[PDB]
RNA sequence: CGGCCCCCUGGACGAAGACUGACGCUCAGGUGCGAAAGCGUGGGGAGCAAACAGGAUUAGAUACCCUGGUAGUCCACGCCGUAAACGAUGUCGACUUGGAGGUUGUGCCCUUGAGGCGUGGCUUCCGGAGCUAACGCGUUAAGUCGACCGCCUGGGGAGUAC
């Protein structure tokens, strides 16, 4: 569906520099122009295509996705992708065991609606001053963390990542509880744990952006279907 | 360490100009050091040990730079 | 930053004493190569260089003495 | 020095399984190559190629199932320091029968049970799993 | 080490070719005048022990090499050893 | 397939190295931060001061183009070194214009001397030549009205390290660092210096053709040790210096900021 | 349906300023008398919880055994850190001949007829990782005929 | 193994070619080299300094500290044959992901510049798979193998007695 000239516009075919590599990436890499790996869009392509497939597929059955990507660069993003498809999504830092500790993030995301429904639906004010502050922090706090998740009910069908090294540990995770795991993988990264790889430049927005498109707009089609 | 007082030049001025030429010779670092006599084995184990310390000092802790404190 | 890496010299000569100079202290010392930024080849060569003058008398030794 | 040379070789395919190599070349010699093609018949590689005049290099394919590899074990038996031979009833069984041993006979080098079936034992080259 | 004339001088008389060099026969002969150069040099440097360790292993290459040309051809070996003047 | 192959050795042969093709489109504007693209594997965290020009705002929004330079790749994660530089290379190809006709006439205005040669300023950047660059005889630009317009006729340039003394008013008139250390000498020549990295005991800044200089913690300013040099100062930036001591033989030039 | 066996239960300390704060770790393995196995390793400070938790954890992460009817399909050696375990398959009557903690997870796991010696260490937490991975490496005929490319009577 | 110079001299590496044609690897006994101290004979002896002496310190101080100070350290020729003689890791060969250096060659390239792209030798650090009791090792293995040798079999008694 994604084209390699868009690809190739986005910046998706730049990689990161050839001492920070993994060799386990040496497959996916083409060349290396000027110090700077390049990733081959030959082979990133169909496989990007297939994931986009298997996204699709996921989404036709009733799947649960989840988007990750705490970069906080393209942390804006990812959540407009999410909210675009109306799917789940962790823009920021990624709770350590959110999955695999769900029974107890589970309390926290109730505490957190409960604490949302008394500052909205309440309408009964009247608070004290240092401790309403406290409360309203507390809010932040949660919803700062799991606001893309609070309504995800149990455990996502399949998780989105926008890098592959800089969330290991939900990649890590969604292995444990053998969730499908679709990862955007740079040279730097390690493909291992991730089912899907899709060989592309994490670090650059516009990429970046490209790449959240392409999969809310499967995630949509399988939802039609 | 051989200095001459310029014409019109102050005595203060003088003595830090001295003094930073004394420095840039090692002057009074050679002479601690020529106090009394380190093994062959120490001064081996001295010059190894501090460059081991100034590794550690350049890489591992340029990696922990790369993460924020807070 | 190495200079005779780019004159691109066969050897260093003890006669060119005004080279010599340059990599020589006030108080008559060889300079170290990190801060010349010399190449370590030349370096040593360099320095024997430098004995050499300091046996002809063409360099000091140190600068206190006489 | 050189001292074993199918050795050698073995220690290679193990090499290459390990490291997800295509591909493991080695300098040829004739019973390395009678080897290669045993296995092939056997199914532990994909294809061997010999290639040069002068100094020929076989060229093995090694084969991967399901991301793992196929010899999941491959020792020599018979070696330079102390050799094994073995009579036509006491050939071995390598994993019950699921695994191979390159036997060394007068009729040629051959599997365990090819042996066996001819009737007659030799040098036991090497168990393959 | 041996002078290059000197050398060119051995390969010249004890090989077939000339511009052979590798024969067994030849390298015997290098070995040998390197030898007999080195005996006077450590009459006169007996403590020069690191200089005579490369004279010893020098020696036992030349023995090594007579072995192999005993096995190979008895009377070519023969005629080395009578040319030398090696005693084996 | 080798339209893949075509495409990168095209696409190496429509970018180069320095800060030279125009290519970045500044895609997102924050202060303080102006971030570009311009076909690298990531966008740069330019600073704003970069990009103010000569009175302290803004000149560029969303779309437009600066090339910034490069041969430096990943500290960890980003892309450059700055398109200020860049511009420095323009400068530098107008210096040279002047070469064809014997003449590079802009507007060159200077008022003082810091180390013997009238600063001349041309746009946003200000540089110094020697002392007698600023006039062609000797008229004296102090008796001129302050901060004059004339144009900057050059009398003479370094060539390596950049210095450059240029001409004011007279419209009618038309190894290697270390051997001869003894031009920016001989007590106190001020020079103008960008600094390159704050090593928490000095500034490191070190212009003048290869050399060193320090200014390491006890001038630059009026308060001796409770200074840290990366709060008072800046980073990468042109600035106030002189020598103050040269060792032409453990090459530590010691300069200072306190004058 | 499933079976579960407490191999081991041990009482481990740790040192305070107070003095010892005394814990008991509970080591179990559970199986469905099929292929499928595992073990669990709980800790807590009664014996009963620790035990619990080692079989939830069991029962958790279990692990799928090629068994040729009764017995295992051909000699599998495992070993994991001190205990290095030899097993081999055994005609119908003969019975789990095995030592300890090795025991346990054979008879869990619906082997019926073993020979089976523990060399090295026989510390049980290790042994009986060791036997898991034995079992788990073990491969049948006709998974080794989808390996090489071949028939089942290809290979016999 | 360390100032500089000369004379005699061993090894290493690279560049191409040319030649020899398995001549190789390992090695019980055997032979040699083997820090420091130590011994013998003859020289030498500035500094340093076992021993020794005095002064302190101390409950004591046959030590630490101070003031002196002789063997010895230095040279010649012999002997001794041991050290945490350590990488606590035998030698030789093959094979298995990477990164950052140092040093020393060498091929090409507009050396347009201190550079660019390779290709060899030796070497420091980090780390992957794998290995390991763990610590860690990790293409210079403690990984995967082969060849040969050396050595271990609870602590003490004892590397002692005969």
């Amino acid at each position: 569906t994604v084209s390699m000239r868009d690809m190739l516009k986005a910046g998706v075919h730049f990689g990161h520099q050839t001492r920070y590599w993994n060799p386990k990436m040496k497959p996916f890499i083409f060349g290396a122009r000027n110090k700077v790996h390049i990733i081959n869009l030959e082979k990133t392509v169909p496989m990007f295509n297939e994931a986009l497939a298997e996204l699709n597929k996921i989404a036709s059955r009733k799947g649960k996705i989840l988007f990750v990507g705490t970069k906080r660069a393209a942390s804006e993003a990812v959540k407009d992708a999410a909210l675009s498809c109306d799917q789940f999504f962790v823009n920021h830092r990624w709770l350590g065991g959110m999955l695999t500790n769900w029974k107890t993030v589970r309390q926290s995301i109730k505490r957190l609606k409960d604490l949302e429904t008394q500052s909205q639906d309440g309408t009964f004010d009247k608070l004290t001053k240092k401790e309403a502050l406290m409360r309203t922090r507390e809010l932040e706090k949660l919803e700062n963390s799991l606001g893309g998740i609070k309504d995800m009910g149990g455990l996502p069908d399949a998780l989105f990542v926008i890098d592959a090294d800089h969330e290991h540990i939900a990649i890590k995770e969604a292995n444990n509880l053998g969730i499908p795991v679709f990862a955007i993988v740079d040279t730097n990264s390690d493909p291992d744990g991730v089912d899907f790889v899709i060989p592309g430049n994490d670090d650059a927005i516009r990429a970046v952006t490209l790449y959240l498109g392409a999969v809310a707009a499967t995630v949509r089609e399988g939802r039609s279907q | 360490p051989v200095i001459k007082v310029r014409e019109n030049e102050p005595f203060d001025v003088a003595l830090r100009r001295f003094k930073r030429s004394c420095e840039k010779a090692g002057v009074l670092a050679e002479v601690r050091r020529r106090e009394f006599y380190e093994k062959p084995t120490t001064e081996r184990k001295r010059a190894k040990a501090s460059a081991v310390k100034r590794h550690a000092k350049k890489l591992a802790r340029e990696n922990a730079r790369r993460t924020r404190l807070y | 930053f190495c200079r005779f890496t780019a004159e691109g010299v066969q050897e260093i000569d003890y006669k060119d004493i005004a080279t010599l100079k340059n990599y020589i202290t006030e108080s008559g010392k060889i300079v170290p190569s990190r801060i010349t930024g010399t190449r370590a080849k030349y370096q040593r060569q360099l320095a024997r260089a430098i004995k050499r003058a300091r046996y002809l008398s063409l360099l000091p030794y140190t600068d206190r003495h006489q | 020095s050189m001292q074993d040379p199918i050795a050698d070789m073995l220690t290679r395919i193990r090499n290459g399984q390990a490291a997800n190599k295509a591909a493991v070349t080695m300098p040829s010699s004739k019973l390395k190559v009678a080897i290669a093609n045993v296995l092939k018949e056997e199914g532990f590689i994909e294809d061997f190629k010999v290639e040069g005049d002068t100094k020929p290099e076989l060229e093995l394919t090694l084969k991967y199932f399901q991301g793992k590899a196929v010899v999941e074990s491959i020792q020599r038996v018979s070696r330079p320091g102390l050799r094994i031979y073995k009579r036509k009833d006491e050939l071995p069984k390598v994993m019950a029968g699921l695994g191979i041993a390159v036997v060394s006979t007068s009729k040629g080098v051959m599997t365990d049970r090819a042996a066996r079936q001819a009737g007659l034992g030799g040098e036991i080259i090497c168990y393959v799993a | 080490s041996l002078s290059t004339e000197a050398t060119a001088k051995i390969v010249s008389e004890f090989g077939r070719d000339a511009n052979d060099t590798g024969s067994t026969e030849v390298q015997v002969a290098l070995l040998t005048a390197q030898i007999n150069h080195l005996q006077g040099h450590f009459a006169e440097h007996k403590k020069d022990h690191h200089s005579r360790r490369g004279l010893l292993r020098m020696v036992s290459q030349r023995r090594k090499l007579l072995d192999y040309l005993k096995r190979k051809d008895v009377a070519r070996y023969t005629q080395l050893i009578e040319r030398l003047g090696l005693r084996r | 397939e080798s339209f893949a192959q075509l495409f990168e050795e095209s696409l190496k042969e429509i970018e180069t190295r320095p800060g030279s093709i125009v290519r970045g489109v500044v895609v997102a504007i924050d202060k303080d931060v102006v971030l570009v693209d311009a076909g690298l594997k990531s966008e740069s965290a330019i600073p704003a001061e970069q990009f103010k020009n000569a009175q302290g705002e803004l000149e560029i929004q969303v779309g437009d183009e600066v090339d910034v330079a490069l041969d430096a790749v990943e500290d960890g994660f980003g892309e450059t070194l700055l398109s200020r530089e860049k511009a420095k290379r323009h400068e530098a190809w107008i210096t040279l214009e002047k070469a064809y006709e014997d003449a590079e006439t802009v507007t060159g205005v200077i008022n003082g001397k810091v180390k013997g040669g009238f600063t001349v300023e041309l746009n946003g950047i200000r540089a110094f030549l020697p002392g007698s660059l600023v006039d062609v005889r000797p008229v004296r630009d102090t008796l001129h009205l302050e901060g004059k317009e004339l144009e900057f006729k050059v009398i003479k340039l370094d060539q390596k390290r950049n210095n450059v003394v240029v001409s004011r008013r007279a419209v009618i008139e038309s190894e290697d660092p270390w051997v001869a250390i003894a031009k920016r000498y001989p007590e106190g020549t001020k020079l103008t210096g960008r600094v390159t990295n704050l090593t928490d005991y000095g500034c490191f800044v070190e212009i003048e053709e290869g050399v060193e200089g320090l200014v390491h913690v006890s001038e630059m300013d009026w308060t001796n040790k409770n200074i840290h040099p990366s709060k008072v100062v800046n980073v990468g930036d042109v600035v106030e210096v002189m020598v103050l001591d040269i060792d032409e033989e453990r090459r530590r030039i010691s300069l200072g900021l306190k004058q | 349906e499933l079976q579960e066996k407490l191999i081991a239960v041990n009482r481990v300390s740790k040192t305070v300023k107070g003095g010892r704060i005394f814990s008991f770790t509970a080591l179990t393995v559970v199986g469905d008398g099929n292929g499928r196995v595992g073990f669990g390793y709980g800790k807590a400070r009664e014996v009963p919880a620790a035990i619990q938790k080692a079989m939830e954890k069991a029962r958790r992460n279990m692990i799928n055994v090629a068994l040729n009817n009764g017995t295992l399909q051909h000699p599998v050696k495992g070993v994991h850190t001190g205990s290095r375990v030899f097993m081999q398959p055994a005609s119908e009557g003969t019975g789990i001949i095995a030592g300890g903690a090795m025991r346990a997870v054979l008879e869990v796991a619906g082997v019926h007829n073993v020979l089976a010696k523990a060399y090295g260490s026989t510390n049980p937490i290790n042994v009986v990782r060791a036997t898991i991975d034995g079992l788990e490496n073990m491969n049948s005929p006709e998974m080794v005929a989808a390996k090489r490319g071949k028939s089942v009577e290809e290979i016999l």
